[PDB]
């Protein structure tokens, strides 16, 4: 029980702080208008 | 007069019909 | 020229067949995992004590269902609303006893439709086309909220929520009628009005096309062919459109306009839908749709029927006996 | 019947079926006057039963039950702060109410003391807050 | 038994899905 | 320039159509 | 010659007058429960 | 569950993964960041990367 | 009609404020004039409230929902949540309502007759929407603001006249907090506590303490962070990951105020020491266990030994065990095991109810509330018919809970909606394709394409 | 010639601040009079039940029905 | 019908006088119930402890009969089980018990006049739905 | 209720609330005044 916890909580870190670090990752300039 | 005909038969029961109503709101039992 | 950067490239590319993007880094596993569970539960899972008095309910197929009856059973009502993960069982099997999927799929799932609303918006952003695409989404998303989240926290169990099956909907249907009136509440009556009108104008909007499409196919070929694909012209005549749709009503009537008569196909489904979800939403609270029930008396006084007391009669019955086990006390206050 | 008219009028209060005017205070003067002899009697049982209470409430504490001991000064003293209210009203006299304000101060201490789960402070003030009770009970008189 | 018609269903309808998403007949413009 | 011209030269055209610009 | 926007006014207000004494008979005398 | 834990964290180990991870993700954010022209701009936005 | 028409702005009649991004003063007026509304509709409905108040009946069987904060803040009200006077509610009415003279004036002049920008008379006051540094600026000095708010209720809890305490020691009563709770472990213990059942998040205040204490810690948290917007600009990682324009602050704002909104609905709903039951009335748990009560109580009266009463089921009639091993009241109150209300804690041991108070010493107050907080359930019709759906046209009546709840539910819901509409447009719109793509160069025929 | 042009005009007007007050009056009196219940059948608010008449009324054959509203409906 | 004089007379006393109750005395007793003790005897039913409802049968059979305006004028102000052998002042709203029910407070000798003849006159109104419940809504 | 000395106010205090709503409608007629510019 405590090995899924730990797993699915990697998984859910692992996946939520590449989100949090992509958008942050100067998503607004990634449209075709730039230059 | 075709379109009085139409207009007016639309219009003059909905009128009488709101008076009706208005009135019926005051039944009171 | 960094390992991020490819990575970030990789991600927002406008190549891969199906967009990822950062939204994506969240739908796509949370999805496949509600997608799995779902699958896994359906085709076999065991019977659920739904209602906290020890009687399971079967939804599974390999329990004696069939894909109409089949249903992932909402959790028990002795967990209420508490989360219920897979860790926080003694074991797998009274995990599964108590409908701990439906709290995972149901959480997996709006996590995934929330990321869905998101990346329609970042596809846009990267077409450089206008958002928006995705406030219509939310509309169904808000009503699949109100169903299966909204309404738990209301009533303060996750056994409320609807199961994920077709007649397990049928009966959240019909025992929301029956605890709130849903059918009088106006805002499913816009909701109605929401839908109907959909149905209405996306049958008028697709014969009105259809109907003036210019001419650019032979006899003995599809007229669909007559339309090539990214092609510069329009391909019918809006005029002609226009002037039948004035003809048929009167003039003023008709959206000479296309842009604002694709606005209102895009306005009158998601305001319903929106309408719908928010009265979901209310009614999990407890604030019901109108009560008319003997609101006519003769000068005695004695209550004479209208069809708000005869459809009173059906939610009554409804009411006596949906969970005929569950209750132990004359009000249906949970 | 073929002929008579519905009744009708127009915002008027008489009808039967209008919903203006009040439904209290339109029919004579109330029933019910302040401090009666059944509503006395109660409050008088609430504050006589409330040294008992308390002496529980020390019990408890003595024993270290926390729980226990803050749900004494909540279980049949719900009503201790309306009914000291209505007694020292009737008494009518400055000591009374400020022994009245002592007795609330030193019980809401007395709490903030058992959430910390302190003795000795618990013991001190629930011995206090009897003494400051049996102090406002000896002032207002009749308990 | 009727659950291996009623799986058989549900996988084919799914697989139909993967194939119309993943060998459509690809967009074009024409000339 | 992209390449939208390229990779499925019969789309959206029917059996007679391309047939008949298949022969020219 | 009267403009528009005061005969729109005008007529919105009456119109919306009638509705509120239909509003008010909803909660006065016949098929109010009172 | 309804035991009051930050973040659901009853045992400490569940602690070594919500930090680290998001600490490898931020060195290797850190490489694109620290590549990029990080002066003042006056925009809505950064056309920079 | 330079600046008011679609030929020189390109905005609409019915997208007019759209005209007011750039005109700062003007702006200005429609913010200040806003104010004065809200602060307007709070006089006037609390002196609705007030003149509509009898003296008989409880605040939440009236309808009244601005008087239950008033009473809450500490204002005329007495032990047992008695309000036993209400001018004091009378005065927060004609004070809000006069000001909101001073605020319509202001927001008018500075719409009609005040200057349209002011960045060039005002320098101080007028900004760009691209300069991070002096928005900021205006930032810190409003979180200051709410630092000060969040302080003033600290001062009218702590020094002047205290808050209500449902959980008083007796009664419920308006006492002083002389002992907020200053520990981080707890404040921020609320914050990182989980939403879901038995936790609650930050819905889940059972004591003033805690209430004050981390009004306390909010202040100083809103006060050092204004002060540091203040003498700060946005670092190089924030300046690259937001979009600096008008339109993306207001969505930021509308995004923040609907999780607030949906927070404050949920805090109407369960809470019941903010929100106490003597003014708002019962929660929908609150009801049920008590229905559960008070069945108990009579069937106990009659002769049956309650904890050992067999339902239909199997489970306890009355009471049974929670899934964690708690004596609880049974039935469909089961979901509802977390309640936790002044008038039930009385008879709760550490394993739960206690099975000797439940049985010899259950008072006459606790059936009475029991009774009272059962027959005034949240059900209700969007009419104010009171009880289920299929309940008679006799009772007049919704809680004040359920109203507050829906309403801020659904403005929690639009705002977010609203959220969505004006974040995609202020991305659209810094890119620059929010009126349409173009014709010249469109970014799908320079893609490749797929498949 | 357009709607907006006709609401603007004063003959218009001169036309309906007496034409349309007429009939939303004479809509006031056809119920007021009692002659809607008279036309139509319905029941005034003292006409649902009577002695020996305390149920509800139902026709029960399709072609003396005229003949049994008559006789539930005598009054 | 009308609300005849057949409809608005209701036994006052034990012996068996009736009492002509006025439009204004059955308007007031009807506004009266409704808001004090609608919550709990919505329909001629006790939410609280259904054994006991107000229909006519219930209210003959109670020790005293409460059948009558004396009989439940008096139970207002000096509420007993049903037997009659003990108070219940304390648990129901009454008068004498106004402070701790504050409903009662503002009700005088006509608004209990008003409120029984209103429970008496119910029965008459309907065959069943007076305390009839769920069944006869 | 109100203050004895303030009862008299009673229907403007009535229709106090309502106030905002009309705010709004005014709008739309200012609009309407300028033909929807
Ligand atoms: C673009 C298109 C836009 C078009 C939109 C146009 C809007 C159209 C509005 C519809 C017409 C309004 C009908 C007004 C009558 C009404 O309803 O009338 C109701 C009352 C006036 O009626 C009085 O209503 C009272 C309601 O009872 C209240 O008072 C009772 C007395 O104690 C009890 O306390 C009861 O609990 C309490 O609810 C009593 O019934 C009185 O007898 C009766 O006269 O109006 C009220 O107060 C006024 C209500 C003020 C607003 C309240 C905010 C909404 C509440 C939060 C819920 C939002 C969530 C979504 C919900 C879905
Ligand atoms: C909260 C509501 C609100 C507020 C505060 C504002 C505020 C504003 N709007 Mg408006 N607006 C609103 C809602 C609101 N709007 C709505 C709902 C719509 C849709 C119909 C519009 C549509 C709209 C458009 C189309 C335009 C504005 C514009 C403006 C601005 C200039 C007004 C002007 O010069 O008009 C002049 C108006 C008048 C001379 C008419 C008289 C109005 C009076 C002052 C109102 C009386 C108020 C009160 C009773 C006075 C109290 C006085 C006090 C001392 C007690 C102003 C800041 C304009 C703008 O952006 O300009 C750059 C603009 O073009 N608005
Ligand atoms: C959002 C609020 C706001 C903002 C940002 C501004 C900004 C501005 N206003 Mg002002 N204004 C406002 C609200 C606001 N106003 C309101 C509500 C009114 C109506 C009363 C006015 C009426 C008004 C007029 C009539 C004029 C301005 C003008 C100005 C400009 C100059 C200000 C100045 O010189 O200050 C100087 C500051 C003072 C004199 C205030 C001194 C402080 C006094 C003594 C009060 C102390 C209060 C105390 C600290 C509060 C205790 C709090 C406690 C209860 C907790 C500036 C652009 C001028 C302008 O634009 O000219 C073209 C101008 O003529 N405003
Ligand atoms: C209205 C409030 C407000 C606003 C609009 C801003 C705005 C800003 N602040 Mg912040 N700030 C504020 C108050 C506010 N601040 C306060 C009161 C403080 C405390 C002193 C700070 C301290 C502060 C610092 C030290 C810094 C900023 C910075 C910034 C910028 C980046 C914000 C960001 O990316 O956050 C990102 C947010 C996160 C990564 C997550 C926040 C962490 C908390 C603990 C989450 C806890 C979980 C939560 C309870 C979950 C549920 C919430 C629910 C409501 C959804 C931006 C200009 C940066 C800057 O450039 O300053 C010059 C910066 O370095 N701020
Ligand atoms: C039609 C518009 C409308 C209306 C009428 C209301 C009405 C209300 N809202 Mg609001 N609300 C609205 C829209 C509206 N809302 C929208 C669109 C949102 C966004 C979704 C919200 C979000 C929202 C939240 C989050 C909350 C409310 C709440 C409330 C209630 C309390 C208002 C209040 O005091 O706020 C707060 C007032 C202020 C911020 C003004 C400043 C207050 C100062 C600092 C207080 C000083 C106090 C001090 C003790 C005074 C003495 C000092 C000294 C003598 C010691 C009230 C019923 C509250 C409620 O009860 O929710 C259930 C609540 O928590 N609303
Ligand atoms: C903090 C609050 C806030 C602020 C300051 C603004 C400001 C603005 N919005 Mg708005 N907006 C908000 C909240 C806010 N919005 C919310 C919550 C939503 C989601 C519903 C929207 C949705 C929205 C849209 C769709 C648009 C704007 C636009 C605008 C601009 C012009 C609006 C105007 O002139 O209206 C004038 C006012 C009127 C014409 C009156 C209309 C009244 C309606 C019909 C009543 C409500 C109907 C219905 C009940 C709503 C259901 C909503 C559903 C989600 C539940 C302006 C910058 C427009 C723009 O040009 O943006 C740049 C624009 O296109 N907003
Ligand atoms: C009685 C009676 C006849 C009632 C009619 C009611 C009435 C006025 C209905 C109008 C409904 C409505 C608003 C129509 C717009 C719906 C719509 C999207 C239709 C499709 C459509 C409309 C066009 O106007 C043009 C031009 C094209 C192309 C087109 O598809
Ligand atoms: C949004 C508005 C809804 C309000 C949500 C409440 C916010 C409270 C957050 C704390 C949650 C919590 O403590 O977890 C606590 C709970 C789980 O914690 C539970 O705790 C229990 C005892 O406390 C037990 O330990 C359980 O085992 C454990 O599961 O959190 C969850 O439910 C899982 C979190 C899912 C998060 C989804 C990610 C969202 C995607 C993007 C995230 C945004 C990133 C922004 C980056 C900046
Ligand atoms: C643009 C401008 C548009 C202008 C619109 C005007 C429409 C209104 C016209 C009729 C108003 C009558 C007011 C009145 O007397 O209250 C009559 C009742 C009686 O209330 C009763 O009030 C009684 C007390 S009291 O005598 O009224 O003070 C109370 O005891 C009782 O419980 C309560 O039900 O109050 C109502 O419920 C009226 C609701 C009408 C709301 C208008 C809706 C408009 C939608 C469009
Ligand atoms: C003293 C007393 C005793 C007993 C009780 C009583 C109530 C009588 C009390 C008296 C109180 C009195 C007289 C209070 C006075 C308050 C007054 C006059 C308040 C007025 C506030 C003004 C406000 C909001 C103004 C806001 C205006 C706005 C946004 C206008 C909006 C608009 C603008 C700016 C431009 C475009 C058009 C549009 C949209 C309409
Ligand atoms: C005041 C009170 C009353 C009752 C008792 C209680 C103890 C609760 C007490 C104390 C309460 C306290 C201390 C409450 C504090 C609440 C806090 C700190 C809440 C935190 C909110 C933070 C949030 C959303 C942050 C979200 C930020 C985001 C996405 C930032 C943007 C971005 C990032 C980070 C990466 C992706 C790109 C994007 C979108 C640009
Ligand atoms: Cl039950």
């Amino acid at each position: 029980m405590f090995t899924l916890k730990i797993v699915v909580y990697t998984t859910v870190t692992f996946f939520v702080s590449l989100f949090t670090f992509g958008f942050l990752s100067n998503d607004a300039s990634r449209n075709p208008n730039r230059k | 007069t075709f379109r009085w005909l139409a207009i007016h038969g639309l219009a003059v029961p909905t009128v009488f019909f709101l008076g009706a109503i208005t009135s019926m709101q005051f039944i009171q039992r | 020229a960094s390992a991020w950067e490819r990575f970030c490239s990789w991600i927002t590319s406008t190549d891969n067949r199906l967009y990822i993007g950062w939204f994506g880094v969240l739908m796509i596993p949370t999805l496949l995992t509600a997608t799995t569970v779902y699958i896994i539960a359906f085709v076999a899972a065991p019977p659920v004590d739904i209602d906290g008095i020890r009687e399971p309910v079967a939804g599974s197929l390999l329990y004696g269902n069939n894909i109409i009856t089949g249903a992932v059973i909402p959790s028990s009502a002795s967990i209420g609303i508490h989360f219920y993960p897979i860790w926080e069982a003694a074991s797998l099997d009274e995990w599964l006893y108590n409908g701990g999927p439906y709290q995972l799929i149901v959480d997996h799932f709006l996590l995934g439709v929330c990321g869905w609303i998101g990346r329609e918006w970042e596809f846009s952003y990267r077409l450089g086309m206008r958002p928006w695409i995705s406030v219509a989404f939310t509309a169904p998303v808000a009503a699949a909220s109100a169903v299966f989240l909204v309404y738990p926290i209301g009533q303060g169990s996750f056994s409320d929520g609807m199961p994920l099956g077709i007649s397990g909907t049928f009966n959240f249907m019909l025992v929301f009628q029956a605890e709130h009136n849903i059918l009088m509440h106006p805002f499913h009556q816009l909701g109605v009005a929401g839908v109907f009108g959909g149905s209405l104008f996306s049958a008028m909007h697709g014969s009105l096309v259809t109907s003036s499409l210019i001419r650019e196919t032979t006899e003995n070929e599809s007229a669909n062919y007559g339309y090539k694909f990214g092609q510069e012209e329009e391909t019918y005549n809006i005029v002609a459109a226009h002037g039948y749709f004035g003809r048929l009503i009167f003039q003023y009537a008709s959206f000479n306009n296309s842009r604002a008569l694709h606005f209102f196909l895009g306005l009158w489904p998601v305001v319903g839908i929106w309408f719908t979800a928010l009265g979901v939403m209310t009614m999990a609270f407890n604030l019901n749709g109108f009560n008319f029930n003997q609101s006519v008396v003769d000068s005695q006084g004695r209550v004479i029927n209208t069809w708000a007391d005869i459809l009173n009669r059906a939610n009554l019955g409804m009411e006596v006996m949906h969970e005929r086990n569950a209750h132990n006390f004359p009000l249906d206050l949970a | 019947a073929s002929g008579d008219f519905p009744k009708q009028s127009y915002f008027g209060a008489a009808p039967i079926s209008a919903p203006f005017g009040d439904t209290y205070g339109t029919a004579g003067a109330p029933i019910w006057e302040k401090l009666g002899e059944t509503e006395k009697g109660i409050f008088t049982r609430i504050a006589q039963t409330t040294k008992d209470q308390l002496e529980q409430a020390s019990e408890l504490i003595s024993l270290g039950s926390w729980e226990a001991s803050r749900q004494r000064l909540r279980m049949t003293m719900y009503e201790t702060r309306k009914s000291m209210v209505r007694l020292t009203d009737v008494d009518g006299s400055k000591d009374a109410k400020d022994l009245f304000a002592t007795f609330k101060k030193k019980l809401e201490a007395l709490d903030r003391a058992l959430v910390a789960k302190d003795k000795a402070l618990s013991i001190k003030l629930i011995g206090d807050v009897r003494a400051s009770y049996n102090k406002w009970a000896a002032t207002v008189g009749g308990v | 038994m009727e659950t291996l018609v009623y799986v058989f269903l549900l996988a084919g309808t799914l697989g139909v899905i993967f194939f119309a998403v993943f060998f459509r007949d690809p967009p074009r413009i024409a000339k | 320039a992209a390449g939208w011209f390229t990779g499925n030269p019969s789309f959206g055209k029917s059996l007679i159509e391309y047939s008949e610009e298949t022969k020219k | 010659r009267i403009p528009l926007w005061l005969i729109a006014t005008v007529g919105g207000t009456l119109a919306l007058t009638v509705v509120g004494i239909f509003f008010y008979g909803s909660y006065s005398g016949v098929g109010s429960s009172l | 569950e309804g035991t009051g834990e930050a973040l659901g964290i009853d045992d400490t180990r569940l602690i070594v993964p919500v930090i680290l991870i998001p600490v490898i993700t931020f060195i290797l954010y850190a490489g694109f960041a620290s590549e990029q022209d990080n002066e003042d701009f006056f925009d809505t936005y950064d056309q920079r990367r | 009609v330079a600046g008011r028409d679609i030929e020189s702005t390109g905005f609409a009649w019915w997208s007019g404020n759209s005209r007011l991004i750039n005109v700062s003063g003007k702006l200005l007026g429609a913010h200040v004039a806003h104010a004065g509304l809200m602060v307007f509709w709070c006089g006037a409905m609390t002196l609705f409230e007030v003149a509509h108040y009898i003296p008989e009946k409880p605040l939440y069987e009236q309808g009244l929902i601005l008087l239950p904060h008033l009473a809450v803040l500490g204002w005329g009200v007495g032990p047992g949540g008695e309000i036993i006077d209400i001018y004091p509610y009378f005065v927060v009415g004609v004070l809000h309502l006069i000001s909101s003279a001073v605020l319509g004036f202001g927001g008018v002049y500075h719409s009609l007759i005040g200057p349209d920008t002011l960045e060039e008379s005002f320098p101080a006051f007028g900004y760009d929407w691209r300069d991070k540094n002096k928005i900021t600026t205006i930032l810190g000095i409003h979180l200051i603001v709410l630092g000060i708010g969040a302080f003033l209720l600290v001062i009218k809890a702590m020094y002047v006249g205290g808050i209500y305490d449902t959980w008083a020691p007796g009664g419920g009563d308006v006492r002083i907090i002389d002992s907020p709770t200053l520990n981080p472990g707890v404040i921020f213990g609320y914050v990182l506590k989980s939403p879901w059942g038995g936790d609650g998040w930050i819905v889940s205040v059972n004591n003033m303490e805690d209430l004050v204490g981390g009004h306390i810690w909010i202040g100083i948290i809103c006060i050092v962070g204004g002060f540091w917007h203040i003498f700060t600009k946005p670092f190089a990682w924030a300046r690259r990951a937001y979009v600096w324009s008008g339109e993306a602050y207001l969505s930021y704002s509308l995004v923040a105020v609907s999780l607030m909104g949906f927070i404050a609905s949920q805090y109407s709903w369960y809470n019941n020491t903010a929100y106490p039951s003597e003014f708002y009335g019962p929660t929908g748990p609150e009801a049920s266990q008590s229905q559960a009560f008070t069945f108990l109580v009579r069937d106990q009266r009659l002769g049956a030994n309650v904890s050992s009463a067999q339902g239909p089921t199997g489970l306890g009639k009355y009471l049974m065990r929670s899934p964690s091993g708690e004596i609880i009241l049974g039935g469909e109150t089961q979901r509802f095991w977390d309640l936790r209300a002044p008038w039930i804690e009385p008879l709760r041991g550490p394993n739960g109810l206690d099975l000797n108070k439940i049985k010899n010493d259950i008072q006459p107050w606790q059936e009475r509330r029991a009774a009272e907080y059962m027959t005034h359930a949240p059900l209700g019709s969007l009419n104010s018919v009171g009880g289920v759906a299929t309940e008679i046209n006799s009772v007049n009546y919704v809680s004040p809970r359920s109203w507050l709840t829906c309403a801020h539910f659904f403005l929690g819901f639009a705002f977010y909606i609203g959220h969505l509409w004006h974040a995609g447009r202020a991305r659209a719109a810094a890119a620059g394709f929010e009126k349409g793509i173009n014709r010249e160069n469109e970014p799908t025929l320079s893609l490749r394409p797929i498949d | 010639r357009p709607f907006s042009d006709i609401i603007t005009s004063i003959r218009y007007w001169i036309i309906h601040s007496i034409t349309i007050p007429a009939l939303y009056v004479a809509g006031w009196l056809f119920v007021s009079t009692g002659l809607a219940y008279d036309i139509f059948g319905t029941p005034r608010p003292n006409e649902y039940f009577t002695q020996d008449r305390q149920q509800v009324p139902l026709v029960n054959d399709r072609f003396s029905a005229k003949q049994e509203l008559e006789d539930l409906t005598k009054g | 019908t009308d609300l005849d004089e057949n409809t608005r007379t209701v036994p006052l006393d034990s012996s068996g006088t009736t009492v002509i109750l006025t439009p204004e005395q059955v308007k007031r007793g009807k506004r009266l119930f409704n808001s004090s003790c609608g919550n709990c005897h919505v329909g001629g039913i006790t939410k609280t402890n259904p054994n006991l409802g107000l229909e006519p049968d219930a209210l003959s059979l109670a020790t005293p009969a409460r059948d009558n305006i004396d009989a439940l004028v008096d139970y207002m102000k000096n509420p007993t089980t049903y037997d009659g052998l003990e108070s219940i002042a304390e648990l129901h709203p009454s008068v004498k018990s106004a402070d701790i029910f504050p409903k009662m407070r503002s009700l005088s000798d006509e608004d209990l006049f008003a409120i029984g003849g209103h429970i008496l006159l119910q029965p008459k109104l309907s065959s069943e739905k007076w305390g009839g419940g769920k069944i006869y809504y | 209720k109100l203050p004895e000395a303030y009862a008299v106010f009673k229907p403007i205090i009535d229709v106090a609330p309502v106030i905002p709503v009309f705010f709004l409608l005014l709008a739309f007629v200012w609009q309407a005044a300028v033909g929807f510019r």
